[PDB]
RNA sequence: CGGCGAGUAGCGCAGCUUGGUAGCGCAACUGGUUUGGGACCAGUGGGUCGGAGGUUCGAAUCCUCUCUCGCCGACCA
RNA sequence: CGCGGGGUGGAGCAGCCUGGUAGCUCGUCGGGCUCAUAACCCGAAGGUCGUCGGUUCAAAUCCGGCCCCCGCAACCA
RNA sequence: UUGAGCCUUGAUGUGUAGGAUAGGUGGGAGGCUUUGAAGUGUGGACGCCAGUCUGCAUGGAGCCGACCUUGAAAUACCACC
RNA sequence: CCAGGGCUACACACGUGCUACAAUGGCGCAUACAAAGAGAAGCGACCUCGCGAGAGCAAGCGGACCUCAUAAAGUGCGUCGUAGUCCGGAUUGGAGUCUGCAACUCGACUCCAUGAAGUCGGAAUCGCUAGUAAUCGUGGAUCAGAAUGCCACGGUGAAUAC
């Protein structure tokens, strides 16, 4: 279909399929599907244009793929001109949340380049 | 090892059908100890395969081990300067235990869906001898006919 | 235009979810089933969301409570 | 001096002829093996073509100019 | 201006005559081996044979052409 | 001793379909035999050892044409090679 | 003596682990079978609230009786269908709970969102002979809080030794 902006997957069951939205995992998509009257065991190709349209204003409730995005590194960027330590360490580049760096941390730092 | 000659185990035979050797298969299938799973594997591939072969369970299991099961292997014995492969023949204990192991490990080498389709295809197709299975026993064939020469 | 080189350029129908059917032409083939359109965007209330900021001294206002 | 011939990774050598992306060995570096070193196994990095300017869409290559170092002779009364 | 010959995985060799049934040696990878390296045995990946036409129930070999390398003997604008 | 040319009795080359050590087409579809047959014994020869052949002679006056499936016609007579 | 900071830094190299790369699995629902141990400025039912971490109320227990405490792999049924995928859970954002004078440096945990590397690992190298290896959970000490470590406990349970 095109829910909240992409939501091209096929095959799968609509719990699964509404995960590929940027702002909806597998307990926000349960909550849009209850809400919408929908079981989760069907397919979005066996999906009605009845129940396409009710899923589109229902997933319209959260902050998803367009504005979510520009919300999160907005706050990123809040902190980093702010200029405090959470915001410092965005800037080198470094693990955020309190943890080692002696000799862990690639996810942070990428690959051991030399 | 150096001093015990040490006797062998007490398998339980399977519950499905009586049979120690099919109890051996279900524990060279095993992983972490988990024999249930295993068994789970092992009957419901046996079914599915003597559908297939048209004989019946243990009949149909055992004519696919003598195309996996070798008869000759090489080891390497040292008894004057460098060391080479000799050729010994495999006792009837280790033969058929040898063979299970073969296959275990081309079946779960097989790209199918579950353990059950895959080694039902392996042990299929090994008693029309064209898996890989019956491949490496042609292979401990070939490099053993390769060093009769030691004996 | 040149003739047998270009594609159907044939009339269909497009319908959004917002009640707006239009008829346009196209070579989509027939039937378009649209989802948004012009009057059925959010370019005048969802521009401006998150150029609606907030604030950082209410959340306190949040928590002191006080 | 003239003529020819070189300059390419730390070193020694290819590629140039015949234009589009420069290899080779050693060395280096990281790991392994060993009590440790060497040796040996894996891995991996490094140059951008002496310099300058042209030609060309584009130059290590083609031209020219100096630079550096080779080789040849610079003779007859 | 003429006699016949060689061109075959990255690199080298047979099977050409007597037509069908593309094999080896090394180097690369994967095993086995060993305290480790070397060696060694098994299996595999890489070419449809310099190129263009012929016929037959089937050709990568045979039939001519055409190209490169020959090994020679030939050659009086 | 012996090539090489040459005269001539005589000799040669089953992929498979599937009886077929048969070179290409046929001419013509019957040669044949009691101026003593099919089947055989063997001395051999030949050999992808697949398979065919002939000679003291046993047997000793009958064997066999396209039929059989064949891409083909049958040293059953055959020409030139 | 005190406050604040450091012992937690981070171009990198090593050791020991944990979790993975999935279908012998993941997820959903239902359901079975342990041992050992701790507990009073402590363990904390039941009930109520909260999606949850938890909170409130609060019996009982210095304990074979009370609480921690629903063992988990298992087994049934459904789904997924070999994809970087319903695998994996790092990282990061937001919102919280608890402990403690205090959680910025620098705690654990929950919720929502995110969803990276990884598709079985070079040369090498380690452990293990039977209730062992492997795998699954539970408890304890230290401790206001803070373990994948340590020390214990049971569940399932091999292969092979010429």
């Amino acid at each position: 279909a095109r829910i909240a902006g992409i939501n091209i997957p096929d095959h799968k069951h609509a719990v699964i399929a509404l995960t590929s939205i940027y702002g909806v995992g597998k307990t926000r998509s349960k909550a849009i599907l209850a809400a919408a009257g929908i079981a989760e065991d069907v397919k979005i190709s066996e999906l009605s244009e009845g129940q396409i349209d009710t899923l589109r204003d229902e997933v319209a409730k959260f902050v998803v793929e367009g504005d979510l995005r520009r919300e999160i590194s907005m706050s990123i960027k809040r902190l980093m001109d702010l200029g405090c330590y959470r915001g410092l360490r965005h800037r080198r580049g470094l693990p955020v949340r309190g943890q080692r760096t002696k000799t862990n941390a690639r996810t942070r730092k990428g690959p051991r380049k030399p | 090892p150096r001093r015990r000659v040490i006797g062998q185990r007490k398998i339980l035979p399977d519950p499905k059908f009586g049979s120690e050797l099919l109890a051996k298969f279900v524990n060279i299938l095993m992983v972490d100890g988990k024999k249930s799973t295993a068994e789970s594997i092992v009957y419901s591939a046996l079914e599915t395969l003597a559908q297939r072969s048209g004989k019946s369970e243990l009949e149909a299991f055992e004519v696919a081990l003598e195309n996996v099961r070798p008869t000759v292997e090489v080891k390497s014995r040292r008894v004057g300067g460098s060391t080479y492969q000799v050729p010994v023949e495999v006792r009837p204990v280790r033969r058929n235990a040898l063979a299970m192991r073969w296959i275990v490990e081309a079946a779960r080498k097989r790209g199918d869906k579950s353990m059950a389709l895959r080694l039902a295809n392996e042990l299929s197709d090994a008693a029309e001898n064209k898996g890989t299975a019956v491949k490496k026993r042609e292979d401990v064939h070939r490099m053993a006919e390769a060093n009769k020469a030691f004996a | 235009m040149k003739k047998d080189i270009h594609p159907k350029y044939e009339e269909i129908t497009a319908s959004c979810s917002c009640g707006n059917v239009m008829k346009i032409r196209s070579t989509v083939g027939h039937d378009l089933n649209l989802d948004v359109c012009s009057k059925c965007h959010p370019f005048f209330t969802g521009k401006q969301r998150d150029v609606a900021t907030g604030g950082r001294v209410d959340r306190f206002n949040k928590r002191f409570n006080i």
